[PDB]
């Protein structure tokens, strides 16, 4: 999904609000902040109602201006609540009654997702690969800066996982694929307009093709 | 107004409403969220990654395991966990500085780095460090010379990373505890270099 959440490479932001080893304060800075992760794991591990990938996608589905003005942990309150309503476990009515006020949720998905691709290749370390020039309106774990670009394999994982573009939609056809550490030169991703050296993206097999 | 925020109840009230809606239906086991809060606050910690770095710095055999099968190395300490089940450690060298981000959200090796800090989840870091990591680190207080390659790892799938920083001069002969003390959270994320007094 080419949403505002795909922020790498966006220009115009100011300083990162940190200097090295500065005080970051407690793990939680308000008494509710442990609830989004905790209730995510209840949903995943206790209710079996959704996957972690579906949490990433529902946060991607926040209305874009809503995403941009909402603090991190509140985005996950909104996302987990949205999933609980979408999966039939809760209603928005009861959430607003308990909350005492409006509780707008993420927007409905505009894609049913897609299966794990049928034809892929097992790549070896050192091989050159290109990121498939594909547009996916639902969930995908490919930041757009690497779409269509060429890099080299640094690592093939020794484990496999369900394809995000399927399991992020709760589909039954996510299969399993390894992922690859793909090293891109900074100039391949941003031309002259970078001060970096290389960028390594961890890309599912189904996002890649031989160069 | 145009582009105005939607009306919303205070976030605390929304978050506790989500809790009560689920707990009222018997879907949240007793002590379940309190259990997680304690795990997040007390067990997941950058002191674990510091311990791993200090071990690597004084034990070449472990250093080699950590760099080739980070999962196995971490498991020897019992530090695998949620968002830290497949670990890859990346080593800094005299010509290479590694830095980690999740540009798409906040993915972090929770059990050995701790939950990410607010700044790591900021739009500023997420947007900028992939494209201008040298300038970002400089602004953050870390100068990386022109002759050093910077390599940014974007945590886009299930690999969870930790940086193995270079061991600084002036620590020869230190004990593992002494070494652990100068490996901070920011060292493990890669935006800081360990400092010697
Ligand atoms: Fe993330
Ligand atoms: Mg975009």
């Amino acid at each position: 999904m080419d949403g505002v959440h795909d922020l790498a490479g966006v220009q115009g932001f100011g300083k990162v609000p940190h200097t090295v080893n500065a005080d970051i304060g407690p793990t939680f800075h308000a008494e509710w902040e442990h609830l989004p992760y905790s209730l995510m794991f209840a949903g995943v591990a206790e209710l079996g109602a959704f996957s972690v990938d579906e949490v990433r996608y529902v946060v991607e589905r926040m209305e874009p201006r809503h995403y941009m003005m909402t603090p991190y942990y509140e985005r996950y309150v909104i996302g987990v609540a949205t999933l609980m309503v979408e999966k039939g476990i809760l209603t928005q009515d009861e959430l607003e009654s308990l909350a005492g006020g409006p509780f707008p949720l993420s927007r409905p998905s505009e894609s049913e997702g897609r299966p794990a691709p049928v034809e892929t290749t097992t790549f070896e370390v050192g091989q050159r690969v290109r990121v498939r020039d594909e547009y996916v309106p639902g969930h995908i774990r490919m930041p757009a800066y690497c779409r269509g670009r060429v890099g080299t394999i640094s690592h093939r994982t020794t484990e496999k996982w369900p394809f995000p573009d399927a399991i992020g939609h709760g589909r039954n056809d996510a299969g399993e694929e390894p992922t690859y550490h793909v090293k891109f030169a900074a100039e391949e991703l941003f031309g002259s307009d970078t001060d970096g050296g290389s960028v390594v993206v961890d890309l599912f097999e189904g996002y890649l093709e031989p160069a | 107004t145009e582009n105005a925020a939607p009306a919303q109840a205070p976030v605390s009230d929304r978050a506790w409403a989500l809790f009560r809606a689920l707990d009222g239906k018997g879907l949240v086991p007793d002590g379940y969220v309190e259990g997680w809060k304690k795990t997040f606050e007390e067990d997941f910690s950058p002191r674990r990654g510091a311990e791993l770095v200090a071990r690597a710095w004084t034990d070449p055999e472990f250093r080699q395991l950590l760099l080739t099968d980070g999962t196995a190395a971490v498991a020897q300490y019992g530090y695998l966990g949620p968002q830290g089940e497949y670990i890859v450690a990346v080593e800094d060298t005299p010509t290479l500085k590694n830095v980690i981000v999740c540009s798409l959200c906040s993915c972090t090796a929770w059990p050995i780095l701790g939950l990410p800090p607010t700044w790591y989840k900021s739009f500023e870091y997420r947007a900028r460090v992939v494209r201008e990591p040298r300038k970002v680190l400089s602004e953050m207080g870390t100068e990386i010379a022109s002759d050093i390659e910077i390599r940014v790892y974007d945590t886009t799938a299930e690999t969870r990373y930790m940086v193995l920083p270079q061991r600084p001069a002036g620590t020869e002969g230190w004990s593992q505890e002494q070494l652990q003390e100068i490996v901070t959270k920011d060292c493990l994320i890669g935006v800081a270099i360990p400092q010697v007094p």
